[PDB]
């Protein structure tokens, strides 16, 4: 569900589209994803979902898929 | 599974909002909060020499006089800064945990969740020491949201952190002392002095004074108040050569310096974007419980200063044109709408 | 004839200003003021917005030629922001009694090439009057730029109300009221010995301090012991050797090596100011009969290595062209002192 | 010799073999040689003549194959 989306969402911002997009893929603390990716996914919540404030930019919101759809669904 | 430290854009004022808890202040609504401000700070040529002026500088702050200077105030307490011996760092730790606690500083080199084992960082970081960590070692929090959390150290690990060689930043024994644990009469009147800081930092936002000052590392120039923010926008509009610049791929050593320095110019901006949103939060947190939010309307000045934030992360991760002007669109609004609420909000005080 | 310059751009340009009235900067000037200084902006007392980064330096300019220029004189060395229909009138002022260093960026000024940007601070020249053609003649102090420029009255006006503005050069002028008296002028070499005494009482003095501003700490130390507390301080930027020499780099790492870098160049120009200073002061201290206290030692050559060692290691990062600076640095130290003791002994 | 010698030091720190280097050939204005190059003239200047203090590391002395002999020359005796 928005895992679907979350693992939609990210595959355009893989370096490779052969890349393991598991839902539990580290995506920050592997130097896999920066922060260009990072703004890409801030934008997607803020157009799709709650805009996020700072208080919600942790690593532990967003360095796995999973994370990122449960920091949507809680927000 | 749900943590539970404070955290903040800038690392020290997390760090700080964890030990205020510890003694029943709540840092971000009645210190951050009640300290309403906004300023454009810029350092910039002045009498010669000035060997520490390497560029033309600007930025903003939301922070005003600054959490050290109220929270002590409001506690009747003392924020103080130290370098101790390393004989008597870890007694100065369990001294201030009776009364507050600890920032301590330390080179990012040093922070093993930082991933920076090849840098000791623009600047040093910072943690706030948390008592005993279950295997035994010293607990340490992290009060930067990006990272937030608690670590460990062991005790040789925390003296080597504290006790760097070499040392770019002089972090030696460097520590930031909170003993600002209120007395019992002092608790019962911290929302009263709150509700008498927040008045009194409007009057000084409207009063809108403006200062300069001649250092070695430039004149630096500053203006609080309603046109703190478009002076801000007046000023930045001189960096509009980065875009093209960064836009080239023929880029000299000098010409790839001029582009760092800006990008890096608004990565700091942005940072500070980040902490007005925070502190406009913590107002708002404020107002609400002062039972005054009747007095302001809906107006929502945390979530104007979240979209110039949003709009500066997005121009220092891409230097282009329609990111600059969209930057400067979001500033122009958070301006307008913190002059308003200012005034609303003055008017109930 | 030919134009005066010096390794910081402003000094050149007073030093031709100072020459119109009888004065000669580097000598009596520059050459009388004996100082080193390390200086560093560090973390202090939150909140310091504009604190970016730990930054380390040095200064052989001690209280500055302002300050020193308008004292020997009976001058005055005063800058104005003046509105446009009054700059040209301020520029005819201010010759009859000096000269004016107005301010400009990099971008309105041809022969540095630097049209995409205007540069991380604002440039300066003097005016030297109008020609027939109705043109402005313009004095670069530059050692590097060294030479006189034509520009169009429209041009000049142009180049000191810019908009945009990044470094508020809107009709930004130094104004050097510098013109002694025949008696002051027949007086300088005695006024430049009196100096001179004082700027090594105050080298031996070697007071140190700190002061919060916000901008960050800055810290500073004088005298002897200057020069190795720098050199112990900028071992701390030995991390940049290692990451300089590696092919791929994130925006963090790039943006590390480049300030760090940065750091050396600036240090590098103020050892180059250095070696000038020190090159004033052997003159100075020859015209005025003293080269006897001092025979042997070279405190200008010293600071020339030091200079060249900074060139090498700015230009190519790496732990040989570190070592190299810190050894030439401890080195000029230890003739600096060697000279100072020496000459004050004398004065 | 001297402007022989300038010419023979310069063919190395040059982009290609293929560039052409007479003595009016501009070296730094055109931005054919940039401060790689600045410091490899300095060196050789500082290894087999006078050493070159900053009040000679000038545009005019630096900028052709023969301004470059003639700041050798003058500040050589
Ligand atoms: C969130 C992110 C990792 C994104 O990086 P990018 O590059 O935009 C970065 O912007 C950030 O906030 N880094 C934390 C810096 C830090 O540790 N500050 C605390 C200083 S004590
Ligand atoms: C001599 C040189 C061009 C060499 O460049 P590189 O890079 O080492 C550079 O070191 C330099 O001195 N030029 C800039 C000086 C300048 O314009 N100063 C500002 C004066 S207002």
């Amino acid at each position: 569900s928005l895992l679907v989306d979350v693992l939609e969402l990210l595959r355009p911002l893989l370096p490779s589209a052969d890349t393991e997009l598991t839902p539990d893929t580290e995506l920050f603390s592997s130097q896999l994803l920066d922060s260009l990716a990072l703004e890409e996914i801030q934008a997607a919540i803020e157009s799709r979902w709650v805009p996020l404030p700072p208080e919600e930019l942790t690593l532990a919101n967003f360095n796995t898929p999973a994370a990122i759809a449960e920091t949507i669904a809680r927000t | 599974s749900v943590d539970q430290t404070l955290h903040a854009p800038h690392c020290e004022v997390g760090c700080a909002a964890n030990v205020a808890r510890r003694v029943g202040v709540d840092l971000a609504r009645q210190v951050i909060g009640a300290h309403w401000a906004s300023r454009m700070l810029v350092r910039e040529v002045g009498t010669f020499p000035q060997p520490l002026l390497d560029r033309t500088q600007v930025t903003f702050s939301a922070q005003g006089e600054g959490w050290p200077a109220l929270l002590a105030r409001m506690t009747g307490g003392e924020v103080t800064s130290r370098h101790v011996p390393r004989e008597e760092l870890l007694s100065t730790l369990h001294a201030d945990r009776a009364e507050g606690g600890t920032l301590l500083f330390m080179e990012d080199r040093a922070c093993p969740w930082l991933d920076s084992a090849h840098s000791p960082g623009m600047l040093p970081h910072v943690v706030v020491p948390d008592g005993v960590a279950p295997d035994g070692s010293w607990q340490l929090i992290e009060g930067h949201s990006w990272w937030r959390g608690r670590y460990a150290m062991s005790e040789q690990d925390l003296l080597a952190a504290s006790y760097p060689d070499p040392d770019p930043h002089h972090v030696a024994g460097r520590v930031l002392s909170l003993r600002i644990r209120p007395s019992a009469e002092r608790a019962a009147q911290l929302d009263t002095l709150a509700r008498q800081e927040l008045a009194a930092g409007l009057r000084t936002y409207l009063a809108a004074e403006c200062g300069e000052t001649e250092t070695p590392a430039g004149r630096i120039v500053w203006a609080n108040g309603p046109q703190s923010v478009p002076l801000l926008v007046e000023r930045l509009r001189g960096w509009d050569y980065l875009c093209p610049l960064a836009a080239r791929n023929d880029l000299s050593t000098e010409h790839a310096r001029d582009v760092a320095l800006g990008r890096y110019l608004f990565l700091a901006l942005t940072d500070e974007l980040a902490f007005a949103a925070y502190a406009r939060a913590g107002t708002l947190r404020l107002v609400e419980g002062l039972g005054l939010a009747g007095a302001v309307g809906g107006l929502r000045p945390d979530e104007a200063w979240r979209l110039a934030w949003r709009s500066g992360q997005k121009l220092y991760r891409r230097l282009d044109r329609q990111n600059l002007s969209a930057l400067f669109s979001a500033l122009e609004k958070a301006a307008e709408v913190d002059v308003e609420y200012a005034r609303r909000l003055l008017k109930e005080l």
